[PDB]
C-alpha cells in the first residue's frame, strides 16, 4: 500500500486453487496455456467414455 | 573551505600519503640493493623523452594501431634487454659509485644504440 | 519507393495549428534548428562557460 | 476419416495394434462434436478478458504519466489565474495607498 | 618474493580508450606521445600498500520481522548538535495513520493496541494473504522501477538458497562461488512477497522476501530519499548534505 | 501453436484517450523539445510566471547554508538562466503555449452542476466498455 | 504578406500573458462533452496516485515512510517508525511523471560475447579482472600523480583503467571481486607481470591470426 | 532483431553483401543490415544518400553513448572482417557500409 | 459422471461467479481504463491440477 | 610495415560498380560447391581448389 | 524470449546475496548515474536525455 | 532423434570448449567469439519470434515488441542478429503501429 | 494500476499549511522573486487545489481574494 495506490499483487484466499496472482505477464501466459490445454481432449475423452 | 571541500582535500592527501605510512614497515630477510640516484633517474627520463620525441612524428602520422604496436614491441624488446642488463648490474652493485656507473652505461647505450635503432626502424616504416 | 521509411530519424515537431509560427518557419528553407538531429542525442563536449559564450554570441539567421 | 481412407481396412486395423476399437472411435465423434462448446465459449470470454487487460496495461504505460502531467499543468494554471488576480489587487493597492 | 627490481620498462597500452579517436593517452610535457614508461624502485626492503577498496555499494539487509515490545513515540530534537547529542527535546508525539491517510495524534495506548492485536486478533476461514502475512514480514523491502530491464546478479555467502517470488513466477538459485546474471522485468506496479525455496537449515521456513515495483517517479523519489543518502552516509551524513546531494543530482 | 488459443479478440481496440487538453499538451511538449532548452521547467506552459527568475537570473532555489559545487553542465541545469538562443526558440513556440493555456483555462472554468444527470453513468459516454 | 522577419523574437520580449484575451483561442481546441467528468477523474487519480506522503497534525508537515505491505499499513498504523519529512519529487516543484525507457549502452572493451553462452559469467569475470589488472600494473602508481586522485581536482584526468574496472565489477560478484583483489594485491607486491611468466604461446597451435604481419593481414574496404 | 525483415533471406542483395563483408560470427552484419534499410529508396538520390548517412549517425548515437565530433573525426571509415559493433564509430562504419552495399 | 459434468462444471461456475460476484472484483478503484482487469475464472478446479 | 594511401569514400558510381562486381562473383560461384557467404568465402574456395 | 537473454540491456544492476538466514541487496555506485541518465518520454512519443 | 541432438550439442558445446584454454596473444577476443558464436546462437532459443502471434495477442504483441526491442538494443549480440525482427505488425490486427518504420525514435517502436 | 478513491481531505491544519504556502508563493511571484529568501513550493501549490477545494473557490471569488489581500497587508504592516 503506497498511499492510496494499492501495490499488493496477491489477494489469494485460504482455499486458493489457481495462481497466487495473475498480474504478471508470465503468469497470464501460463494460465491461458493451461486453460486451453484441456480444450483439446474432447475426442479422447468421448472415446474413453465409450470404451 | 566547506565541509565537502575539506573532506575531498583530506581524501586526496591521504591517498597521496600511502608511501609515507608504508615506509615504516620493512622486512628483515630482504636482498636490499642500492637505489638508483636522482641524477641518474633524471638522465634516464631525459633519454626516454628524447626517444619519444624522435618517435612522435611517425607514430602520429600512422593511422593503424598495428604498426604502432609493432614499433612499440620492437623498441620494447631492445629496451628490455638493456633493462635486464642494468638490473643485473645494479642489483650486484656494492656502492653508489657502481650504481652510477651502471646507470650511466645504460643511458649512454640508450642514447646511441636505441636512437640509431629507432631511426632505422622508423625509416623502414 | 514503396518500402522507403523514415525509421524515426528527424521526427521533429509537425505543426497542426494553422497559425503556429512553426508551420511557416519549418517551411522556410533557410531555417536552422538549434541543434542537428544526430547531435541532439550525443553528449556535450564543450565546458559550461564555452556553451554559454557560444549561445550568447549566437545570432538568428534572420 | 481414418480407416475409410485405406483400401485394406483389415491391414489398417492389424498394423496399428492388432486391436479393434472402431465402434467406440466412430461413436465418439457424435459426442465430441458438442462436448466442447461450453469450454470454447468460456475460452472466448477469457481471451477477450486477457485482451482487455493487455490493452489497459498498454494504455496505462503510455498515458498515465501524460495524464498526471496534464493535471499538474491544470493546477499550475489555476495558480497562475489566482496570481494574476493578486497582481491586479496589489497594483490597485499601490495606486490607492490606504 | 624475489624483490622488486631497481628499474622496469612498461609499455603504455594503446587503443584501450576510443574516445575522440586517440590511440595515445599519455603525452609528455614537451608535447610528445609516450610509448614507454620507466618505473623505479626505492627502499626495496619496504612493505607494499594494499589495494584501496574503491567499491561503494548501497546495501539493504532484509531480515524477518522482529516483534516490538513497546511502541516508542516519535521524538525529534533540535538541530546544530555540535556535541554528541542534544538533550533538549523539540517535539514528541504519537502519530497513527488513520483511514483518511492522515497522521493524527493517537488518543489510545499504542502498546495496548499492539498487544491486544498480537494476542487475540480476529481471523476468518477465507482470509486473504494480504491481510494474513504471518510468516511473510520483513524490513527494508526492495524497491524497483516498473517496465524496464534490470540485471540481477545472484549469489550466496554460505550455501545454496532460492530467491523465489511466486507472484512474478521468478525462481533464482543463489549458489556460492557463482555470479549468475538474470534479466528481471516487472510489467506492472505491484508488491510481491516470497519465500526461500531451497533447504538451508534452521530458518528455511522463516526467510521472507518483499519486492515492490513502482512507477519510475515513485522509485526515484524513494531512491533519493532513502537509498542515495546512505551511499554517502559512510563518510558524509547530515540533512544539509542530503539536500546538497539531491539538488546537485536532480532528474 | 497454430490455433491453440482457438480465438483472438481483434474487436477489442486500443482504448482511446479522452483527456481534455492532451493534444495541446503534446504539441507544446514537442515544440519545447524542438526548442531544445536544457531547463526542464519549460515543460510547464506557465513557466515564465511560476519561475520568473528563469528569464533574469536563473536562481530557482535558495542555496543558503548548503554547498554549491557544480561539476559539469548537467549538475544545476535549473540554475542557468535562459540564453538568447533558448529565448528565441521558445518564443517560436508561443502559439502552441497560448492554445494549451486557453484549453486549461476553459477546463478550469467548466464546473460540475446539478443540471448534469448522467454523471453517475458517465463511463459509457467515456467509452469504457469493449 | 509576412513582414520578412516572421518568428523573430521582439527585443525585450517578456513571456507574460497577464492581459491576454483567451477567447480568440477557443476555436483552436476541442473539448468533449464529458470535459467536467474528465477533469474530476484526473484530479481524483492524481490525488490518489501521486500522494505517497501524509500530513501530520503534530509537526504541521508531510511525512513518509518506506514502502510497506498492506498488513503493516493497516494493522500497525499506530506502530510506525522511520518517518521522514517529505522533500518533494523535484527540487524546483516540477513533474517527474514521465515514461522511462532504456538508455544507450556503454562501449565495451572486453566483449561479453567471449563467454556469452555461459550464464554464470565466472570466466568472463576472470578475463575482465585480468585485463583490468594488466592496465593497473601500468597505471596504478601514477593515479595519485596525474589522474583523478590528484589534490588539484580542477586539472584531473580520468583513470585509464576506469572502463575495465567497471566492466570487471559488473561481471564479478562482490565476493569473487574480493578474492581477485587479494590475488591482485599479492601479484602487485611480488611485482609480477604475466608477460615475464608467459611461455604457453610456444605450445599454442598456429592460426591465421599469428601471421608475422598482423598489420597487413587485415583487409579494409568501403 | 532490429532489422526490417523477418529473416535475412527476405532482404535483397544488400543482406548477402553484408554477410560477405563481415565474418559469420561478427555481429556487425546486423548494423550493415540497418544501413541497408536506411538506404532503401535513398541511395539513388544525392540528398537521399546524405539523409541515409545522417540516419546512420543517429542510429549509432542512440545505440551507444557518444560525444559530439567523434563520428566526424573518425580517421578511417573503411571496415574489415573482424570489426565488431563495440563502439559508436564501429556501429557508424558498419551502417555506412550497409548503405553503400544497398542498391535500390 | 464422466463427460457432461466434467466439461460443463467449470464453465457454469465461472459464468455464475461473473453473474453474482463481479468475478471477484475489488471495488473502490478509479478509472477502469488505467485500472487492471480482474480476470474471470481460468484455472480448472474440476481437472486435477 | 608502411601504410598505403586510404582512398576517399566512394561515390554512388563506385558503389554501383562494386555491387555489379559482387553480383558477377556470386553468379560465378559454382552451384555444387557449398560455401557460406562470409568474409573468408573466396579464401576457403581457393583453399578447396588447391586441396582438390 | 522475453524473460531471458537480456542481461546486456538493463537499466541498472542489483546484486542479491543469500545468507543464513536473510537477504542482502546491493546497488553498485554506477546505478546512481544509470538512474540519473534515464531517458524521458515527452510529447508524441519523443525521447529526451537531460 | 536424441542421438542427433546430442551430437549437435557436442559439436556446439563440448569439443569447442577445448580449443582455447590459455590467454592468446593475437586476436584472443576474436577467437573466443568465434568459438562462442556456434553455441550461443543455436536456433532452439532464437527461432520463434517469426510466429510470435501464436502466443502474443495484439496489445500483448505491441508491448512485447517494445520490450524485445529494448532488450536486444545492444549492438554486440549475435543472438539478436539471428533473431527475427521485431519491426513488424501483428498479422491478425495491429492497434498501435499503423506503418512499420514510421516512428519518432529510431529505437522505440512507437 | 489500481488506485483507490479518496475525496479531498479538507483537514483544517493541512489546508492552513497549504494556504500559507500559497500566500508565500503569491507574495514572491508578485515581485518576481525579488526577495532576500525564497520559500515557494509549487508542489504544495498543486496539492492546495487538489486537497482544499473550498479555499480554492474562496481565492477565485473576487470578494474573497480582496478580503484575503487586505488581511495579509494588515498583518504584514502589523
Ligand atoms: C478415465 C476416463 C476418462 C478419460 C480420461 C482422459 C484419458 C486421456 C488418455 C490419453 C491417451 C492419448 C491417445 C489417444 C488415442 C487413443 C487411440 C487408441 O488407443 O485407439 C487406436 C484407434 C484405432 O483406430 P480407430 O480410431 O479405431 O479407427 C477408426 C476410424 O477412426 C473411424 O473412422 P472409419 O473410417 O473407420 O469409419 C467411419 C467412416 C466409415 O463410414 C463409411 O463407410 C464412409 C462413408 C463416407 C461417405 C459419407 C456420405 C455418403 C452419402 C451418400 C448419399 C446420401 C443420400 C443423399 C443425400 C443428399 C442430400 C442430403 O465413416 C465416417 O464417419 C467418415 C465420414 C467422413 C467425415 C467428414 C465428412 C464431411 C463431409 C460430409 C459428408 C457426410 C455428411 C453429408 C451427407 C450428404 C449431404 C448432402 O485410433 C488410431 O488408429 C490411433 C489414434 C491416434 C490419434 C490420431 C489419429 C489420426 C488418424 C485418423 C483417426 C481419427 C479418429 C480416431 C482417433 C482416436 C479417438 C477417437
Ligand atoms: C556426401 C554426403 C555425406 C552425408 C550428408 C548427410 C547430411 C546432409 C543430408 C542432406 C542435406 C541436409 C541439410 C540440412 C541443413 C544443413 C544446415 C543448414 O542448412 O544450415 C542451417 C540453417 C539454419 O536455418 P536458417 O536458414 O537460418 O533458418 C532459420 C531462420 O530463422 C529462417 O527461418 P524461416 O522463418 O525462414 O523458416 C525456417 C523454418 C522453415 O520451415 C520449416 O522448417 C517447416 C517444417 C515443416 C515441413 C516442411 C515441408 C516442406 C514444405 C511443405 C511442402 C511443400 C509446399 C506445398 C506443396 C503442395 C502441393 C500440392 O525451418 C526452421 O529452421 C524452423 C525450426 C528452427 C527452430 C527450432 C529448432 C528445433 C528445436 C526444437 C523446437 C523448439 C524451439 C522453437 C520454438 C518455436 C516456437 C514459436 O538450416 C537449418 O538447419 C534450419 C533447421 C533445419 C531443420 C532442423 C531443425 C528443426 C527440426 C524440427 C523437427 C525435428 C525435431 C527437432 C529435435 C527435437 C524435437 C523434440
Ligand atoms: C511433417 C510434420 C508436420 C509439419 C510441421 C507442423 C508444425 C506446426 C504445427 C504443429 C502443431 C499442430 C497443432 C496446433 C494446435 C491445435 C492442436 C489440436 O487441435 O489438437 C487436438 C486435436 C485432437 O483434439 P480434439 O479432438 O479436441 O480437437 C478439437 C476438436 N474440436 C474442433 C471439436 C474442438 O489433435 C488431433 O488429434 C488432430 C491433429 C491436430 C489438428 C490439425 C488440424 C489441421 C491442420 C493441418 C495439420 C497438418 C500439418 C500442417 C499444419 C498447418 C501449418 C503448416
Ligand atoms: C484434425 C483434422 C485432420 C487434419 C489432416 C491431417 C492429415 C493430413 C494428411 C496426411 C497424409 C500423409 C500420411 C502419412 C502416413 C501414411 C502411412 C501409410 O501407411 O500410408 C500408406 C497408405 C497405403 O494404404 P493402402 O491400403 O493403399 O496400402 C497399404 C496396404 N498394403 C500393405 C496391403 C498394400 O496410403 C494411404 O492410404 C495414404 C492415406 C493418407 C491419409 C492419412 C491416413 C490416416 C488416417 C487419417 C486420414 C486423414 C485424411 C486427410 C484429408 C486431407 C485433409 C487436409
Ligand atoms: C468409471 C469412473 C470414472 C470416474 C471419473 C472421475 C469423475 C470425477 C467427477 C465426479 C463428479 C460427481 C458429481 C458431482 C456433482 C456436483 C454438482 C455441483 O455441486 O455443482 C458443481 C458446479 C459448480 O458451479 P457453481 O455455480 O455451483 O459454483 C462454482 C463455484 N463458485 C460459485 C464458488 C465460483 O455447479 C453445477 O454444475 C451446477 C449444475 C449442477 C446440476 C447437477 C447437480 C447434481 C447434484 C448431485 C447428484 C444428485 C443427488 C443424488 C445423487 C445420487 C447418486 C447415487
Ligand atoms: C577416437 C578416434 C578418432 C579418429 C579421428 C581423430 C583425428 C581427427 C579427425 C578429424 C576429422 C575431420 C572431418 C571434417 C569433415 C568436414 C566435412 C564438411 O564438409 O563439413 C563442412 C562443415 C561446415 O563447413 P563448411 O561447409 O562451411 O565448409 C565447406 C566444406 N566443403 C568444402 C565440403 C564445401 O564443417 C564443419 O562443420 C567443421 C567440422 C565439424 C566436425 C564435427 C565433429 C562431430 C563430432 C561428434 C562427437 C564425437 C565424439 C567422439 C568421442 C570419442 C571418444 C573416444
Ligand atoms: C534417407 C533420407 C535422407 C534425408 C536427408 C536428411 C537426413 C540426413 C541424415 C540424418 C542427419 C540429418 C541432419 C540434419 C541437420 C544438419 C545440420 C544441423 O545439425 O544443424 C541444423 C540444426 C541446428 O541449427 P543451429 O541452431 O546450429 O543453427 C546454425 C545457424 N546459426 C548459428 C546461424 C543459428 O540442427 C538441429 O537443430 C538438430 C536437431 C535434432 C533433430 C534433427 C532432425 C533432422 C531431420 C530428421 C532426420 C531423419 C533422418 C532419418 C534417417 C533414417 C530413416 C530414413
Ligand atoms: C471430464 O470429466 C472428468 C473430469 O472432470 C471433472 C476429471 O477431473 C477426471 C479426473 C479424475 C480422476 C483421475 C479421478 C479422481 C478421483 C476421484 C474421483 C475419487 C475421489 C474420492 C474421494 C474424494 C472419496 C474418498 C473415499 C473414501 C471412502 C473416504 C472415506 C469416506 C467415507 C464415507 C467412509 C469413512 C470411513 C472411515 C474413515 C473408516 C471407518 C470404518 C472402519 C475403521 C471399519 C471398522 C471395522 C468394523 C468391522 C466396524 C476425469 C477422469 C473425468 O472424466
Ligand atoms: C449440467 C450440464 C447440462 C448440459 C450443458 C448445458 C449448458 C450449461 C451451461 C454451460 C455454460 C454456459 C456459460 C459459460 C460459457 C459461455 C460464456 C459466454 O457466453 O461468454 C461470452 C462469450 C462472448 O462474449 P465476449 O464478447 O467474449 O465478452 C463480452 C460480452 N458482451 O460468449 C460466446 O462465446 C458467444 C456465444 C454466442 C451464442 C452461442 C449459442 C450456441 C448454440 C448451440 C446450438 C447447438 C450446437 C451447435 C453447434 C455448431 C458447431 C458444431
Ligand atoms: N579498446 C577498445 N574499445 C572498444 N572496442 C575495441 C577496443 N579494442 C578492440 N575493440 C574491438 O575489437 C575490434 C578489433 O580491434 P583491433 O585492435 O584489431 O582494432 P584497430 O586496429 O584499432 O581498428 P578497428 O577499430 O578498425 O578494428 C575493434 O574493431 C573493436 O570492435
Ligand atoms: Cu535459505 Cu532455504
Amino acid at each position: 500500500m503506497w498511499g492510496n495506490l494499492w501495490t499488493e499483487a496477491s489477494y489469494q484466499l485460504n482455499f486458493n486453487i489457481g495462481f497466487s496472482s495473475l498480474r504478471s505477464d508470465v503468469l497470464i501466459h501460463l494460465a491461458q496455456w493451461q486453460y486451453w490445454w484441456w480444450f483439446w481432449f474432447a475426442l479422447i475423452w468421448s472415446f474413453y467414455y465409450f470404451i | 573551505m566547506d565541509t565537502i571541500q575539506k573532506m575531498n582535500y583530506e581524501a586526496t592527501v591521504n591517498m597521496g600519503r600511502q608511501d609515507l605510512i608504508t615506509r615504516e614497515y620493512t622486512f628483515y630477510s630482504d636482498y636490499e640493493f642500492i637505489p638508483i640516484q636522482e641524477d641518474r633517474k633524471q638522465q634516464m627520463e631525459d633519454a626516454l623523452n628524447n626517444l619519444h620525441k624522435i618517435i612522435h612524428p611517425t607514430v602520429t602520422q600512422l593511422k593503424k594501431k598495428a604498426n604502432v604496436q609493432e614499433i612499440q614491441d620492437r623498441v620494447f624488446r631492445k629496451l628490455q634487454g638493456w633493462e635486464g642488463e642494468l638490473n643485473t648490474c645494479v642489483f650486484s652493485a656494492k656502492n653508489v659509485r657502481d650504481s652510477n656507473f651502471c646507470a650511466d652505461r645504460f643511458t649512454n647505450r640508450i642514447n646511441t644504440e636505441g636512437v640509431e635503432f629507432v631511426k632505422q626502424i622508423l625509416r623502414e616504416y | 519507393a514503396l518500402n522507403k521509411r523514415n525509421w524515426g530519424y528527424n521526427a521533429h515537431y509537425k505543426p497542426e495549428l494553422e497559425r503556429s509560427m512553426k508551420k511557416v518557419l519549418y517551411a522556410d528553407p533557410n531555417y536552422k534548428f538549434p541543434i542537428e538531429w544526430p547531435e541532439r542525442y550525443m553528449a556535450e563536449t564543450k565546458t559550461l562557460e564555452q556553451v554559454m559564450d557560444e549561445e550568447e554570441n549566437w545570432e538568428y539567421y534572420k | 476419416m481414418g480407416s475409410v481412407w485405406f483400401r485394406n481396412r483389415y491391414w489398417w486395423y492389424r498394423s496399428l495394434y492388432d486391436d479393434y476399437v472402431a465402434r467406440e472411435a466412430k461413436l465418439a465423434f457424435g459426442i465430441a462434436a458438442f462436448i466442447w462448446l461450453p469450454h470454447y465459449y468460456w475460452g472466448i470470454h477469457l481471451n477477450r478478458a486477457f485482451e482487455v487487460n493487455f490493452s489497459h496495461r498498454n494504455y496505462a504505460h503510455e498515458w498515465g504519466p501524460r495524464r498526471n502531467r496534464l493535471a499538474h499543468s491544470l493546477e499550475f494554471e489555476q495558480f497562475d489565474m489566482i496570481l494574476e488576480n493578486w497582481q491586479d489587487l496589489e497594483d490597485e493597492y499601490a495606486q490607492r495607498g490606504d | 618474493p624475489g624483490e622488486v627490481l631497481p628499474l622496469r620498462i612498461i609499455k603504455y597500452p594503446l587503443g584501450l580508450e576510443t574516445i575522440h579517436n586517440n590511440i595515445f593517452e599519455n603525452t609528455n610535457n614537451e608535447g610528445n606521445v609516450e610509448l614507454f614508461r620507466l618505473r623505479f624502485n626505492s627502499n626495496s626492503s619496504k612493505m607494499q600498500h594494499k589495494l584501496v577498496q574503491d567499491t561503494i555499494y548501497l546495501t539493504l539487509k532484509q531480515k524477518r520481522y522482529n516483534r516490538k515490545k513497546v511502541v516508542a513515540p516519535q521524538i525529534k530534537y533540535y538541530k546544530d548538535d555540535n556535541g554528541n547529542k542534544t538533550d533538549l527535546v523539540k517535539y514528541t508525539g504519537k502519530p497513527y495513520l488513520s483511514n483518511d491517510k492522515l497522521l493524527k495524534q493517537s488518543i489510545y495506548d499504542q502498546t495496548t493496541q499492539y498487544k491486544l492485536i498480537k494476542k487475540n486478533k480476529k481471523r476468518g476461514e477465507l482470509i486473504p494473504v494480504t491481510l494474513a502475512r504471518r510468516i511473510l514480514r520483513t524490513k527494508k523491502t526492495l524497491v524497483l522501477p516498473a517496465h524496464v530491464n534490470i540485471t540481477l546478479i545472484t549469489n550466496s555467502y554460505d550455501i545454496v538458497h532460492s530467491w523465489f517470488i511466486p507472484g512474478l513466477g521468478i525462481k533464482l538459485d543463489c549458489v556460492p562461488g557463482r555470479s549468475t546474471h538474470h534479466t528481471f522485468f516487472i510489467d506492472n506496479v505491484g508488491f510481491y512477497y516470497g519465500q526461500c525455496a531451497e533447504i538451508c537449515g534452521r530458518y528455511h521456513h522463516h526467510m521472507p522476501i518483499r519486492v515492490c515495483a513502482l512507477p519510475f517517479e515513485h522509485f526515484l523519489l524513494w531512491w533519493n530519499t532513502f537509498g542515495l543518502p546512505k551511499m554517502l552516509n559512510t563518510v558524509s551524513r547530515k540533512r544539509f548534505e542530503t539536500h546538497y546531494e539531491l539538488r546537485k543530482y536532480s532528474w | 501453436a497454430l490455433f491453440f488459443m482457438a480465438n483472438t479478440a481483434i474487436s477489442v481496440p486500443s482504448v482511446l484517450d479522452t483527456s481534455p487538453c492532451m493534444k495541446q499538451m503534446l504539441a507544446y511538449e514537442d515544440c519545447v523539445l524542438d526548442a531544445n532548452v536544457p531547463q526542464q521547467e519549460v515543460i510547464h506552459p506557465q513557466w515564465p510566471t511560476i519561475w520568473p527568475r528563469l528569464l533574469t537570473d536563473g536562481k530557482l532555489l535558495e542555496f543558503d547554508k548548503v554547498p554549491f559545487h557544480p561539476e559539469n553542465i548537467y549538475n544545476y541545469t535549473y540554475m542557468r538562466p535562459l540564453t538568447k538562443k533558448n529565448k528565441q526558440y521558445l518564443y517560436e513556440c508561443e502559439e502552441e503555449r497560448f492554445v494549451f493555456k486557453a484549453c486549461l483555462r476553459k477546463v478550469i472554468s467548466l464546473k460540475k452542476t446539478d443540471k448534469h444527470t448522467s454523471w453517475d453513468t458517465a463511463e459509457v459516454a467515456n467509452l469504457q466498455l469493449t | 504578406d509576412l513582414p520578412a522577419d516572421y518568428g523573430k523574437m521582439p527585443a525585450g520580449y517578456n513571456f507574460l500573458t497577464r492581459g491576454k484575451d483567451w477567447r480568440e483561442y477557443d476555436k483552436d481546441f476541442i473539448l468533449r462533452t464529458d470535459a467536467v467528468w474528465e477533469k474530476f477523474q484526473l484530479e481524483h487519480f492524481f490525488r490518489n496516485y501521486m500522494k505517497c506522503f501524509f500530513f501530520d497534525h503534530g509537526l504541521k508537515k508531510y511525512q513518509m515512510f518506506e514502502p510497506e505491505d498492506m498488513y503493516t499499513v493497516v494493522f500497525e498504523g499506530w506502530a510506525l517508525d522511520d518517518l521522514i519529512t517529505f522533500p518533494g519529487f523535484t527540487p524546483t516543484g516540477r513533474t517527474n511523471s514521465y515514461q522511462i525507457g532504456l538508455s544507450p549502452r556503454q562501449r565495451t572493451v572486453v566483449p561479453t560475447q567471449t563467454f556469452y553462452q555461459m550464464q554464470d559469467y565466472y570466466m568472463l569475470c576472470g578475463l575482465r579482472f585480468e585485463r583490468w589488472f594488466r592496465c593497473d600494473l601500468v597505471y596504478h602508481d601514477q593515479r595519485h600523480t596525474k589522474f583523478d586522485q590528484v589534490k588539484n581536482q580542477k586539472n584531473y584526468k580520468t583513470y585509464p583503467c576506469y572502463r575495465e574496472y567497471y566492466e570487471a565489477q559488473y561481471a564479478c560478484q562482490d565476493d569473487m571481486f574480493d578474492f581477485l583483489m587479494e590475488l591482485a594485491y599479492a601479484r602487485r607486491a611480488a611485482d609480477n607481470f604475466e608477460s615475464d611468466f608467459a611461455s604457453h604461446e610456444l605450445t599454442t597451435l598456429p592460426t591465421f591470426y599469428d601471421t608475422p604481419k598482423a598489420a597487413e593481414r587485415k583487409t579494409y574496404t568501403y | 532483431a532490429q532489422t526490417a525483415h523477418q529473416n535475412r533471406y527476405q532482404g535483397g542483395l544488400c543482406y548477402a553483401q553484408c554477410n560477405e563483408l563481415f565474418s559469420f560470427w561478427n555481429p556487425s552484419i546486423q548494423q550493415c543490415w540497418k544501413g541497408c534499410d536506411f538506404g532503401v529508396g535513398r541511395v539513388n538520390d544525392p540528398e537521399g544518400r546524405i539523409e541515409a548517412q545522417q540516419m546512420c549517425k543517429r542510429w549509432a548515437a542512440e545505440l551507444y553513448w557518444t560525444y559530439k565530433g567523434e563520428l566526424d573525426t573518425i580517421k578511417d571509415l573503411r571496415v574489415h572482417a573482424d570489426m565488431y559493433p563495440t563502439t559508436p564509430q564501429n556501429v557508424y562504419r558498419a551502417c555506412l557500409a550497409g548503405v553503400r552495399r544497398q542498391k535500390f | 459422471i464422466v463427460l457432461t459434468w466434467g466439461w460443463s462444471s467449470f464453465q457454469i461456475g465461472g459464468y455464475n461467479y461473473e453473474r453474482f460476484d463481479d468475478n471477484g472484483e475489488r471495488r473502490n478503484t478509479l478509472y477502469w481504463k488505467l485500472s487492471p482487469v480482474e480476470f474471470p475464472q481460468s484455472k480448472l478446479w474440476n481437472r486435477p491440477s | 610495415g608502411f601504410e598505403t594511401v586510404v582512398p576517399a569514400p566512394p561515390t554512388r558510381d563506385d558503389e554501383l560498380r562494386m555491387i555489379k562486381a559482387t553480383e558477377e562473383q556470386f553468379l560465378q560461384q559454382p552451384r555444387y560447391k557449398l560455401y557460406m557467404n562470409e568474409a573468408h568465402r573466396i579464401a576457403k574456395m581457393n583453399h578447396g581448389d588447391r586441396h582438390n | 524470449r522475453l524473460i531471458e537473454w537480456q542481461n546486456e540491456s538493463s537499466l541498472f544492476t542489483v546484486r542479491v546475496r543469500a545468507r543464513q538466514w536473510y537477504w542482502i541487496y546491493k546497488f553498485e555506485l554506477k546505478n546512481f548515474t544509470d538512474i540519473l541518465s534515464t531517458p524521458k518520454n515527452i510529447g508524441n512519443n519523443r525521447w529526451q536525455i537531460n | 532423434v536424441c542421438g542427433i541432438y546430442v551430437i549437435h550439442v557436442i559439436y556446439n558445446y563440448m569439443i569447442p570448449y577445448y580449443w582455447v584454454s590459455t590467454p592468446l596473444k593475437n586476436d584472443e577476443f576474436t577467437r573466443l567469439r568465434m568459438k562462442d558464436y556456434i553455441a550461443s546462437t543455436v536456433l532452439e532459443e532464437v527461432y520463434g519470434i517469426s510466429y510470435a502471434e501464436w502466443g502474443w495477442l495484439p496489445h500483448d504483441f505491441a508491448y512485447n515488441r517494445m520490450r524485445g526491442l529494448a532488450g536486444y538494443m545492444h549492438p554486440d549480440d549475435p543472438r539478436a542478429m539471428c533473431t527475427s525482427t521485431f519491426h513488424r505488425k501483428h498479422k491478425y490486427i495491429e492497434h498501435e503501429v499503423e506503418k512499420v518504420g514510421d516512428y519518432h525514435h529510431m529505437t522505440y517502436p512507437k | 494500476m489500481e488506485v483507490k478513491y479518496r475525496g479531498p481531505s479538507d483537514d483544517k491544519l493541512e489546508c492552513e499549511f497549504l494556504e500559507n504556502n500559497l500566500l508565500s508563493c503569491l507574495r514572491e511571484k508578485s515581485v518576481q522573486d525579488n526577495v532576500a529568501k525564497m520559500t515557494c513550493r509549487p508542489e504544495f501549490l498543486v496539492w492546495f487545489f487538489l486537497e482544499c477545494p473550498t479555499k480554492a473557490a474562496v481565492y477565485h471569488d473576487p470578494k474573497g481574494l480582496r478580503n484575503i489581500f487586505i488581511q495579509d497587508k494588515i498583518k504584514q504592516k502589523g
